[PDB]
């Protein structure tokens, strides 16, 4: 018989211990009405503010979808279902425009051809900016396959080839990727191909004294920094053609000098964002410097986009803006009505609270204590 | 548990060709001694985890879209960023629970490579009269070291003093002569008395290792049926004499198990039977569940009702894109250039709205149980700084459980009570010696209305001058070698008083004649110590008999020395020894020791005899007696038992020299005796101690664990309803339900028995005789005669505790009162409505039965506090395993979920803990499920208009960063750091855990409330950018072209965000510096992430989103308005129902701002026996 033989304490901290400072809130009508009124105070007074903007703001919006059929070759005035007035000086200025239909019996194109003569007269100013933009009604640009319908090299400049254009990921353009005479096309994707035609003025022809009509630009009127994406082409002229429905505006296809600089085509970067809703109102025109008198004014436009093949619609939108975009009084009304309703809840808590309130902290409130 | 499958362990015989099929290995294989509670197996880890994690049906939802988008080409992008997050996300979850049983493999191993001495120098044949002196032994031959893996079938063990049995041994050898070893299985019972155990007979011969190797035998054994109490075996072996074979049966006694601690004894050489799962532990412990929480599976639940929602939503979708694909005239068949089209439709917008339950909900449900098991690690009040083990979490799902725990099973043996055992009072001559300062009496004092911390404290300091002035007495009275103050735990100062002869000379003769008896009739042992050598302990066979001696040593009246036949006491100082004639030992029937010594005078013969009160009391003199001290013992003994005294009595009697002869001539005709000898020394016991004079009385106080019968107190409180699964007895348990205040003075102790003493009433058998017992009890005073009427009804009431009885069921009892399904109805409705439920006598697989009728019958939570090797199966069978950890149990802790230090614990890992992390997940999973639908439904509110023809409103980049960055930090954060009352007002209040028992925080109303909420909230977040948008669709205040779908999306995306945002901020219950921190640094993330990805490269058709958007007051107005609007219903209805009908919360919180709760410290802790008056 030899076989005789022979600091984790946890940390105590602050953080560790889960008692850090803090504040323990509770909703007592010491500090709860006062919360409520002055949240109610500032949306009303802000609401206040938005409103008064909004009912300032002068706008004319007149659809032309039909010119090439209900209106006639002399000056007839428009349907009252076509045109809206909205100034605040004269809020029961109706004067209703006129408009007359010029035929060009050149263009083959029956659908959609001609151009659209409309007198319309503005009461007022428009203070040193004036917005002419296009309404498309009932367009659906918003869709699965036609808003991945592009190439993003394409747009780059870069002379992307027939894979990178067709065997893309997730955003490509599938459908109009190639001709049938084996030349990608320049702009490919359902956006660019479909993109609106109708010819809009550089400037707005005076009626009363015509010895100065108001001018536009077509310049100015997309983000300068989206200039920063779409890049010149690089493309070497022989293996590029114009999407199928661009085929009118390039009848003999690209040659040396006609391949258009997407750059400084500013309304064809306004066209490849396409539209959220279903209405779709893009800027087309836009004045910097001048001031819009009052007076008669006339917009010709160069019908050839055919809109009403689907009963859809579209017209110009002339408006000198806000700090809130366009006469919307959406914004006003929410927020008189939150402040509105901020307010009286308030007063139901005060009412609840003097008429049928409780104890501040009692010991026999509890659901114990109690039975 | 089956008790077939024989076996036969052979030593140094080979094996006949029967067993060996000629390769020289036997055809039946042993289990490996290695103990493994590993969750998963090391080799089946992965796919038994794989398939855990995909249980949630989210997961399934996950594969069947990966699946589906994988073979479907042509319908998403390449789909090599869809299947990374699946996997990272299962990968995250292997690598967490790897960690977990990697912590559990630490302490296995930890466990396994304890030390052990194996027959090491002749080989093992096994796995790869009786000693024939005539062979020469093997001088190789010794008891080698080795671990407990290495213990195979058949190898010799010799276990040293305190040394633990590595597994079941057959007894061959002890230092002691008759070999009889004394074993404590305080792990395997409640027993705290070591138990004795003999060895072989025809194995005494052999002494050391050089005898054993020359022994050849074997032993026949039945197969392991995990019985304590039960085992057949059969030694056999062939003489060395004469040819022939003898055989011995083998029954428990000689039996040596797993858990059992050789104690008291030197050491034992035994021969292995079972090993690993063949133990008697093993098969009662269990197969260490999964432990699921009980939130995940109403989380799935919630993940069916998502899924219906995502479906309704689709099939709406495909209907209008394919009614819209069939009107004439629309503006596609221009430009753009019905069974599969409805299909293909209907499974576009299937993964379009692929988020309503993102990939981000198991993995942020995830880090937040992780977090919680973090911060309960990391906790300060939970942490024993007596061995230095803080509460560490060993399962991490189960940490809402604890806010909903309504049932919890105790034990009484290292759980409620410590291992020691202290002298508190006495009774001598009628008169009650002793002071105690019970916390029984102060819960008592308490529940009176009279003060208890100061008044306490007062107590105590009385109570510290007496035993300064009893000490200072006993040294100047006399000098005793032996006499120590730290371990006197007797403290009264008139017993000394009465001692030196302040009260007469008949009172002090018999307080010594007493104090002498107390250190006379005991089998205690003397041992001097290994490192003092003056300081000579008492090894005892019993804690109350060292205690008894001990507090006698301690009065002057020391017992020292075990001579041949006589025993020396040193009195005051002198020395005697008397002479022991006879000793009739302590028998577990007896309930009785008694000595008969030879006191001079012819001399004279004593006996005195220590035993219970009433089993003494029969054995008495009711005629030649005081008739005054009678009536003051039996009130102070009645007394002392409403205190948790276990007090035991002593009586001696004289008697002449022809009495005596007439005895020991009668005891050597039983005493030598064949045919049941038994009997003869019982009926000659019985009829020497037929009279007795009691002439004292003793109580030996069992000392809980510190703060329990507060902890118990609070726990009650709070409606957490417990029972007490004791062990060893039913006297034992029921004093110590008194200890802690369980057991009241006027609570009737309905006692459920099989054989007892109201079973004549109803003798029959033991089935019917406890079915009469429990109707009995359920008819008069409560009557429920029934088991689908009341039960049905019982069970819809969560837990309300009432009746003021207790219930007191023994282990044949228990066993015959759930082997029925209308007797297990009849139980447990009887005890639902019992106050203080107690057990005794249950073996592990009783209470674990127990548990598992508690829970599955009238569902709840349970919780199984215990330590010992015998709590494992209850531990594990009960949804949170909280095993008491120490230097003691070493197996409940691991096949447990948390390992507190000691009791005191549970009532802050449940009360603060628990009810923390249970309504921090009952907030969480709401908002989780509420900020996703404000998103997704924003890409549907999208459909109505586009027709549903599958269009995204948001960037591909923000469907991937928005259940990511934007707004998953503050929900972790309101689920990880989140309060609802400071632990403070938490252990203050108690009674708003529950709210944690009715169910009242994570109900399916509240998930759908949220739902409906998040439904009206996108209506708002997408319709008010709309309306900005529906005039005329040119608000930039410039003109100059928004409306692309991508800046709507980011108009609805700041909304929802911001309205997710300050939704979770509204709902959480404190506002600090982190919460709040991060709230902004998710907003910041989200308007400095569009900043950075617009204005770069790799943005081709956004490009601008920030510089466009952000820019303009428009942007601003529609923000604001979108925000106030997605508050306002759900802020004015907190206010109204904070205010109207405000909950207990609200009222906790105002009292508190108010100033209530304003002078206790940070760390508060009510169960602290070192706390100041705060
Ligand atoms: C402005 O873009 C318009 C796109 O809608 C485009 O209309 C399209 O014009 C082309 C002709 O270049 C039509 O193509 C079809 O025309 C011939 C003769 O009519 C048919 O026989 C062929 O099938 C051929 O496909 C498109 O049908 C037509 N698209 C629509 C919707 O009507 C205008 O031509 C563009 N404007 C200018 C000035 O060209
Ligand atoms: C390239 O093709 C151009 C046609 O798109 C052509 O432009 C003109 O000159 O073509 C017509 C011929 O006179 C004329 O009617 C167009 O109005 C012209 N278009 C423009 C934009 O000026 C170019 O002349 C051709 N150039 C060459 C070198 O062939
Ligand atoms: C401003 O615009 C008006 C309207 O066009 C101009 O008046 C006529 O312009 C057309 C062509 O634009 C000429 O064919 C007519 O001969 C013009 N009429 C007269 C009476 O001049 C006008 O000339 C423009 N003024 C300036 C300065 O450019
Ligand atoms: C507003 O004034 C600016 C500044 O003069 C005009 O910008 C220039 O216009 C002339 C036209 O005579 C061009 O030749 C220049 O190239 C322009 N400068 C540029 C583009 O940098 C602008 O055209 C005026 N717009 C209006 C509507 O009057
Ligand atoms: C809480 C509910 C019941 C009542 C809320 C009050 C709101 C809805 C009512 C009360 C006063 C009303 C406003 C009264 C005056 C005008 C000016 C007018 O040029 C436009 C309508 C407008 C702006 C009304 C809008 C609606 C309005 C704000
Ligand atoms: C496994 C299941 C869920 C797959 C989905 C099956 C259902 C929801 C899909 C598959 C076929 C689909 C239908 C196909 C045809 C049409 C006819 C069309 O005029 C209306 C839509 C309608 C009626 C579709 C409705 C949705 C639809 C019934
Ligand atoms: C205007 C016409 C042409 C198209 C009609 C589309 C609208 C009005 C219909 C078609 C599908 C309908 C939706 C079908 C499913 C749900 C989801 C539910 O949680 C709220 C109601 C809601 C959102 C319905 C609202 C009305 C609804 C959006
Ligand atoms: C070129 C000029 C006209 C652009 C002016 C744009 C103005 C109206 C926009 C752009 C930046 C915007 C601010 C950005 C930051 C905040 C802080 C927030 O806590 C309150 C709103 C507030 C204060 C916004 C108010 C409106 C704001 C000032
Ligand atoms: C225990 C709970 C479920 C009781 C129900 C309390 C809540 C849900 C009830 C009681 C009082 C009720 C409110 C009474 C008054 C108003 C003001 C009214 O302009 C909007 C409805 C509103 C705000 C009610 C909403 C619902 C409401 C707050
Ligand atoms: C033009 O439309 C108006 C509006 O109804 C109608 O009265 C008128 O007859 C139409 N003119 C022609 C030529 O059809
Ligand atoms: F060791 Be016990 F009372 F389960």
């Amino acid at each position: 018989e030899e076989d005789e033989v022979k600091n984790r304490r946890p940390k105590e901290d602050a953080f560790t211990q889960q008692r850090l400072a803090a504040i323990n809130p509770v909703l007592t009508p010491r500090t709860v009405l006062p919360l409520y009124l002055l949240i109610a105070v500032v949306f009303v007074i802000v609401g206040g503010c938005i409103l008064a903007q909004n009912s300032k703001v002068d706008e004319v919006t007149i659809y032309y979808q039909d010119c090439m059929t209900n209106a006639t070759s002399s000056w007839s005035d428009i349907p009252s279902e076509h045109w809206q007035f909205v100034f605040h000086k004269y809020k029961t200025y109706n004067t209703a425009p006129q408009w007359r239909f010029v035929d060009d019996e050149s263009d083959d194109f029956t659908k959609q051809r001609g151009t659209c003569q409309i007198r319309f007269t503005t009461p007022s100013d428009m203070k040193n900016n004036v917005y002419l933009n296009y309404v498309l009604e009932k367009f659906a640009a918003n869709h699965r396959r036609y808003v991945l319908s592009f190439s993003e090299d394409q747009i780059r400049g870069e002379d992307a080839s027939y894979e990178t254009v067709h065997d893309a990921t997730g955003i490509n353009c599938k459908p109009l990727s190639k001709n049938a005479d084996g030349k990608i096309y320049y702009p490919c994707g359902l956006i660019a191909n479909s993109m609106f035609n109708d010819t809009f003025p550089l400037q707005l022809t005076n009626v009363g004294d015509t010895s100065n009509n108001y001018s536009l630009t077509n310049k100015g009127i997309n983000w300068e920094s989206d200039k920063k994406r779409y890049k010149k082409t690089k493309y070497n002229y022989t293996q590029i053609a114009p999407p199928p429905y661009w085929e009118k505006m390039y009848p003999d296809g690209y040659n040396e000098t006609n391949i258009p600089d997407i750059q400084d085509w500013e309304e064809f970067q306004n066209w490849m964002r396409p539209g959220a809703f279903d209405k779709i109102t893009k800027l087309i025109r836009i004045n910097k410097n001048d001031t819009l008198p009052a007076g008669e004014y006339q917009l010709d436009i160069g019908l050839h986009w055919p809109v009403l093949e689907f009963n859809g619609k579209k017209g110009i939108y002339l408006t000198h803006g806000s700090h809130l975009g366009g006469r919307n009084p959406f914004l006003g009304i929410v927020y008189l009505i939150g402040g509105c309703i901020c307010a009286a809840m308030a007063l139901i808590l005060l009412t609840f609270w003097l008429f049928g309130g409780r104890k501040i902290a009692d010991a026999s409130s509890l659901s114990w204590n109690m039975k | 548990n089956r008790s077939d499958e024989l076996r036969t362990v052979y030593y140094n015989l080979p094996l006949p060709e029967d067993m060996l099929d000629e390769d020289g290995l036997p055809l039946a294989v042993y289990p490996r001694n290695k103990i493994r509670t590993t969750k998963y197996t090391p080799l089946t880890f992965f796919p038994k985890n794989i398939l855990f994690q995909f249980h949630n049906f989210a997961n399934i939802y996950f594969l069947i879209l990966l699946i589906l988008g994988a073979f479907q080409i042509f319908g998403v992008t390449n789909p090599g960023f869809a299947s990374v997050p699946l996997i990272v996300i299962v990968i995250i979850t292997a690598i967490k629970d790897g960690i977990e049983d990697s912590r559990r493999t630490v302490l296995d191993l930890e466990v396994n490579n304890t030390r052990t001495h194996i027959l090491s120098g002749v080989k093992n044949e096994n796995v790869a009269n009786l000693v024939d002196r005539t062979l020469q032994p093997n001088p190789e031959c010794r008891f080698a070291k080795d671990y407990w893996k290495n213990v195979k079938v058949g190898d010799i063990v010799r276990v040293h003093n305190n040394d633990e049995i590595p597994a079941d041994m057959i007894l061959l050898s002890t230092s002691d002569v008759d070999g009889a070893c004394y074993v404590e299985t305080k792990n395997l019972d409640g027993e705290t008395n070591l138990k004795v155990r003999q060895s072989l007979k025809c194995s005494k011969i052999i002494k050391s290792s050089r005898d054993i190797t020359r022994t050849k035998f074997w032993v026949e054994s039945e197969g392991p049926h995990a019985n304590l109490y039960s085992y057949q075996g059969n030694f056999k072996w062939q003489d060395t004499q004469n040819g022939n074979i003898r055989n011995e049966p083998v029954n428990i006694n000689n039996l040596l198990l797993r858990g059992c601690t050789l104690r008291n004894t030197k050491w034992a050489m035994g021969m292995v039977i079972f090993t690993g799962d063949d133990t008697k532990i093993m098969i009662n412990a269990g197969v260490t569940p999964t432990k699921k929480s009980r939130i995940s599976r109403e989380l799935n639940f919630s993940v069916i009702l998502n899924f219906v929602l995502l479906f309704i939503l689709c099939f709406t979708a495909g209907i209008v894109n394919g009614v819209y694909y069939k009107q004439k005239p629309r503006s596609r068949d221009y430009f753009e250039f019905a069974s599969t089209n409805g299909f293909v439709s209907f499974w576009v917008a299937v993964i379009l709205y692929q988020s309503l339950v993102p990939i981000s909900l198991y993995i942020s449900v995830e880090i937040i149980k992780t977090a919680q098991a973090i911060f309960i690690y990391t906790d300060v009040l939970l942490y024993n700084a007596k061995l230095d083990y803080p509460c560490t979490p060993k399962s991490w799902n189960i940490s809402d459980d604890l806010g909903q725990i309504e049932y919890i099973f105790s034990d009484k043996t290292g759980t409620l009570t410590q291992n020691v055992m202290e002298f508190k009072k006495c009774t001598i001559n009628g008169v009650s010696y002793g002071r105690a300062y019970t916390e029984a009496l102060a819960g008592l004092r308490k529940r009176q209305g009279v003060d208890v911390e100061s008044e306490g404290r007062r107590e105590k300091e009385e109570i510290a001058k007496d035993r300064e002035t009893m000490i200072d007495e006993l040294r100047s009275m006399s000098d005793n070698t032996q006499f120590c103050p730290e371990d006197l735990t007797f403290v009264s100062k008139e017993i000394v008083e009465d001692l030196k002869g302040s009260s007469g000379d008949h009172q002090q003769k018999c307080c010594e004649h007493f104090l002498l008896a107390l250190a006379l009739c005991h089998s205690v042992l003397v041992e001097p110590n290994k490192d003092d050598p003056k300081k000579l302990d008492i090894k005892a066979q019993s804690p109350d008999e060292s205690a008894l001696v001990s507090t006698a040593r301690q009065l002057g009246y020391s017992f020292v020395g075990s001579s041949k036949s006589g025993l020396i006491v040193e009195i005051q100082g002198v020395q005697k020894e008397f002479q022991v004639l006879n000793v009739l030992e302590f028998n577990s029937s007896r309930k009785r020791m008694s000595c008969i010594i030879k006191i001079p005078g012819e001399p004279k013969a004593l006996l005195i005899c220590k035993g219970a009160d009433s089993v003494i009391y029969s054995r008495l003199d009711r005629t030649q007696n005081d008739a005054t001290l009678l009536e003051k013992t039996a009130l102070h003994l009645e007394e002392y038992a409403t205190e948790g005294l276990r007090t035991l009595c002593l009586a001696q009697r004289e008697l002449t020299w022809s009495e005596y002869e007439r005895w020991v001539k009668t005891y050597d005709v039983a005493a030598a005796s064949v045919t049941n000898r038994e009997e003869e020394l019982d009926k000659v016991t019985d009829v020497i101690e037929r009279e007795l004079i009691l002439l004292g009385g003793t109580a030996i106080e069992d000392r809980l664990q510190d703060g329990v019968p507060d902890s118990i107190a609070l726990l009650a409180e709070a409606g957490i309803k417990l029972w007490v699964l004791t062990g060893d007895k039913v006297e034992t348990a029921i004093n110590i339900g008194f200890s802690c205040n369980v057991l009241n003075n006027d609570m009737e102790l309905l006692v459920v028995k099989a054989s007892g003493e109201d079973v004549e009433e109803f003798g029959s058998d033991p089935i019917q005789v406890v079915n009469n017992l429990v109707t009995k009890y359920l008819r008069e005073k409560f009557g429920m005669s029934g088991s689908e009427e009341e039960l049905k009804e019982a069970k819809r009431e969560h837990g309300l505790p009432q009746g003021n009885f207790a219930v007191i069921i023994d282990g044949d009892a228990l066993k015959v009162a759930l082997n029925g399904e209308e007797m297990r109805r009849k139980f447990l409705l009887l005890c639902k409505n019992c106050k203080a439920v107690l057990c005794c006598r249950v073996s592990p697989a009783q209470k674990a039965a127990v548990v598992k009728l508690v829970k599955k019958t009238l569902d709840v939570m349970t919780l199984a506090i215990g330590d010992g090797s015998n709590d494992v199966a209850m531990i594990q069978s009960a949804d949170v395993g909280v095993g008491i950890a120490g230097e003691e149990g070493r197996q409940a802790v691991m096949c447990s979920d948390y390992a507190i230090g000691q009791f005191r614990y549970v009532t802050r890992l449940v009360l603060v803990h628990g009810k923390w992390c249970y309504k921090r997940l009952a907030e969480m999973i709401p908002q989780f499920f509420y900020k996703n639908v404000i998103f997704t439904l924003s890409l549907f509110w999208y459909g109505i208009y586009n027709n549903f023809d599958g269009s995204y409103l948001f960037e591909y980049t923000y469907l991937t960063f928005y259940n990511l960055a934007f707004t998953s930090v503050p929900v972790i954060l309101l689920a990880v750091l989140d309060q609802d009352v400071s632990d403070t007002v938490s252990m203050l209040v108690p009674q708003l855990y529950r709210v944690g028992i009715l169910r009242k925080e994570w109900n399916q109303t509240k998930f759908l409330w949220y739902m409906l909420d998040g439904v009206y909230q996108s209506v708002i977040c997408f319709f008010f950018p709309y309306l900005a948008y529906h005039k005329n669709m040119v608000v930039t205040e410039n003109g100059l072209g928004l409306d692309h779908r991508y800046f709507v999306g980011v108009f609805v995306t700041a909304i929802a965000v911001t309205s997710c945002n300050f939704y979770v901020f509204m709902e959480q219950y404190r506002w600090d510096w982190f919460c709040g921190l991060f709230i902004c640094l998710s907003l910041a993330v989200f308007y400095g992430w569009t900043g950075i990805w617009t204005s770069s490269s790799s943005s081709n058709e956004f490009y601008k989103g920030a510089a466009r958007v952000f820019a303009q007051p428009a942007y601003w107005a529609v923000l604001f308005v979108g925000v106030l609007f997605c508050l306002l219903p759900r802020f004015t209805i907190d206010c109204i129902r904070k205010i109207f009908y405000p909950k207990d919360i609200e009222i906790v919180r105002e009292m508190w701002l108010r100033g209530d709760f304003d002078l206790y410290p940070q760390g508060y802790d009510p169960t602290d026996p070192s706390r100041p008056r705060i």
